[PDB]
């Protein structure tokens, strides 16, 4: 359970599940979720857009753009070994963690529920190759195989 | 044989600031103040102990 | 921070010594820190796995009235000025395994 | 710092991350797996000789 | 059949340490008049095999060596030094225990050129936040200092009630580490009201929530997504 | 435990919650606001490494039955896994499922080579015990190298 309030959420999670949804319990929980929601989905925008009303704002904004470039380059989860069961690798600092598809569990999604029959392997991106030397139009380019 | 392995988290997280902006506790700062400024491992070990 | 109405000198509260009933502001309407935020300031011994003693002052309010409403506890709490975030979304994670 | 120093900026993304939410949905996830396995054997045998 | 009449062997040692090996045990069947007569051929499991060591094989951290020290930062006086992960630890491999960035005191060769905010007419909070003069003596606390409010002998009309904040409204303002998929520090002050009470009902029975300035719209539909 | 009581406890933990999950920063990073703070920060870092040496479970010769040896001051206790007991955990039986064998444990790091060519190097052997009977190899690198202090 993510979101809601501890008592009702506890109630729910402690439900064995032998008969599926405890409708009462669930209801209670969902009212608590109205009281205390959790983030389900979102649209990101880069934090450097916020460096807007400070001394040297434009200088620090451009520095932090540069920074975020470098930082991505250095800590992108592309450099993780692929997670099993087409989980998503993520790189918190210097440890890669796997975010598991629903129907896969264990610390690194290593084992899968009876319903996860699908053996399809999703093609996560490789790391960007280095920028090529400037072409006949003075454009550099870089590519990631997706391999 | 039962196993129950069970967590409730309800402070989804705290994130402490970086060491620059953290405020040290008075007794901890006092113990840092009394560290000998030299590798007397007895003192630093008493620090890591507490 | 002197005579804030808040103890910003961690142990001694010397910034609040002998200062006027006029000078101390209603700096914030609430002083109640989140229910165990003191534990977030303990040191940790990674070999023994034990939490050790108080290392960070997690109730340094910095003169701010940084209220947060906990939907879980359904109460207003005052965060310290330093803490980057403190949030109350619950996660409950149950393994039963009977054999 | 005013001058670019990769470390001290990187700290920024350590502390606050790289993006903020322009929009999103809040709510709750209920995710349950229950799995019951059971197996019985009976044997009965009688001989008269 | 009563198959426990033929106890299993102990489990065979797992075929592999770290990549989902298989271990098996078999019943010590002895063929006997009991086995012949009691359908023990038809309805006993004669061997059992299961998963073992399904935990993925640990990958240990490798760190590169540090680059050169930074040039000395004039306003920080603390040149940095950095190194890179050559591979991250994962699947429970040895963590990158050493520090990834180092800092050292230095004496700058150059002076600072940073400037005060000096934001003209806008009210400079003690924090140095600049807020609309409208908000000076707002009757609220838009600096958090209350520095907008300290000397205000008269205050603008506060809204008629202390409306509740929106549920978990601060989550909407935490920064997000896209590379890590995890929330980070508070980036938007969804507490700041801008001296107005825009207010929204989740339901007409509810006490309305106060919509903070940073949110342009808020919806309270319930959806089974 | 019955539903109601777990309910109530999971409520109460709202009010007296404990740190159940953490990410850690070395304590020397806080060495600040004090005379010689810059120097004390290095001596504290060296003290952390000396202490992790002194209390490294490497010193503890293995416990049977996967008992985790831990240095408690001068001496190692074996924390036997459930329903195993005795000085080594040599006695009783493990409940639940085990992959079997003996898992390999690291020897203590050899002393640092004195940063020759500016690189220190040190080695450990994974002989404490050698992984046996199909137990898993010790987890970690055999050697480390660091820049000289
Ligand atoms: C937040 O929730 C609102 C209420 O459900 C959404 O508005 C609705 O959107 C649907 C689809 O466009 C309309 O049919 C309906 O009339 C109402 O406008 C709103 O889109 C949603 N916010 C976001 C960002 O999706």
């Amino acid at each position: 359970i993510r979101g809601g309030r501890s008592e009702y959420g506890a109630a729910l999670a402690w439900e064995k599940g032998s008969s599926g949804l405890e409708e009462k319990t669930f209801s209670e929980w969902l009212e608590s979720v109205k009281e205390n929601p959790a983030v389900i989905d979102f649209e990101l925008a880069p934090i450097v857009d916020l460096v807007r009303n400070i001394p040297c704002a434009v200088t620090k904004r451009n520095n932090l753009r540069k920074a975020l470039q470098e930082y991505a380059a250095k800590f992108d989860p592309c450099q993780c070994a692929p997670c099993p069961n087409n989980g998503r690798p993520t790189l918190s600092g210097t440890e890669c963690l796997c975010v598991c598809q629903s129907g896969t569990y264990g610390e690194n999604c290593e084992k899968q529920s009876p319903d996860y029959k699908s053996n399809a392997v999703d093609g996560q991106w490789g790391c960007w190759s280095s920028w090529s030397t400037c072409d006949a139009t003075y454009k550099r380019s870089r590519t990631r195989e997706c391999n | 044989q039962l196993l129950v392995v069970e967590n409730t988290v309800e402070v989804a997280q705290f994130i402490n600031n970086n060491p620059e902006f953290l405020q040290l506790a008075e007794p901890f700062w006092k113990e840092l103040s009394h560290l000998p400024s030299l590798y007397d491992y007895s003192a630093y070990r008493r620090l890591i102990d507490q | 921070l002197v005579c804030n109405g808040d103890s910003d000198c961690d142990e001694d509260s010397a910034d609040e010594d002998r200062c006027e009933d006029s000078e101390r502001r209603p700096s914030c309407d609430i002083d109640k820190p989140p229910p165990n935020i003191e534990l977030t300031g303990n040191g940790y011994n990674e070999l023994t796995g034990q939490f050790r003693n108080r290392v960070i002052n997690t109730k340094s309010f910095g003169g701010q009235c940084r209220k947060v409403f906990s939907g879980d506890g359904k109460d207003f709490y005052r965060l310290s000025g330093n803490v980057l975030s403190y949030t109350f979304q619950v996660k409950i994670n149950n393994d039963f395994n009977y054999e | 710092p005013l001058e670019y120093n990769s470390a001290l900026y990187s700290r920024i993304f350590d502390d606050f991350g790289t993006h903020y939410f322009t929009s999103g949905s809040l709510g709750g996830v209920y995710d349950l797996l229950y799995q019951f396995s059971s197996e019985e054997l009976k044997n009965s045998g009688l001989t008269e000789e | 059949c009563f198959c426990d009449h033929y106890a299993w062997t102990q489990w065979t040692s797992c075929s592999k340490t770290c990549n989902s090996g298989t271990q098996s045990r078999h019943r010590q069947i002895v063929v006997d008049k009991y086995y012949q007569e009691n359908f023990c051929e038809q309805i006993c499991s004669k061997q059992e095999t299961r998963e073992c060591n399904w935990q993925r094989c640990p990958i240990n951290c490798l760190l590169g060596d540090f680059g050169p020290w930074s040039d000395c930062d004039p306003c920080i006086e603390k040149q940095s030094k950095v190194r890179s992960v050559l591979r991250p630890s994962q699947f429970g491999g040895q963590p990158c225990t050493a520090p990834l960035v180092a800092f050292q005191p230095c004496i700058p060769s150059k002076l600072c050129k940073i400037e005060e905010a000096d934001c003209k007419n806008k009210f400079r909070c003690d924090s140095g936040r600049c807020i609309a003069r409208k908000l000076e003596c707002n009757g609220e606390n838009d600096c958090g200092d209350n520095s907008d409010e300290r000397d205000c002998g008269r205050t603008k009309a506060v809204c008629t009630r202390k409306y509740n904040p929106i549920p978990s409204v601060q989550l909407m303002g935490n920064g997000f580490h896209f590379l890590a998929g995890e929330p980070r520090g508070e980036v938007l002050d969804n507490s700041f009201t801008g001296g107005i009470c825009k207010t929204v009902k989740s339901s007409r029975t509810s006490n309305p929530y106060r919509v903070p300035a940073n949110l342009e719209n808020v919806g309270f539909e319930v959806q089974t997504a | 435990g019955n539903k109601r009581r777990y309910s109530a406890w999971a409520e109460s933990v709202t009010n007296l919650p404990q740190v159940i999950k953490q990410k850690l920063t070395p304590l020397y990073e806080l060495v600040k606001e004090v005379p010689c703070a810059s120097v004390k920060k290095l001596y504290l870092k060296w003290a952390l490494e000396e202490y992790l040496d002194e209390f490294d479970p490497c010193h503890c010769r293995p416990c049977q039955n996967g008992g985790l040896a831990t240095v408690e001051g001068t001496h190692c206790l074996c924390h036997c896994k459930p329903y195993t007991f005795g000085a080594a955990c040599e006695q009783g039986v493990l409940v639940g499922n085990q992959a079997g064998g003996v898992d390999g444990g690291w020897s203590c790091w050899s002393s640092w080579s004195p940063c020759v060519q500016g690189k220190k190097t040190r080695s450990r052997e994974c002989n404490n015990p050698p992984p046996s009977g199909g137990g898993r190899s010790c987890v970690g690198e055999t050697t480390e190298s660091t820049q000289c202090e």
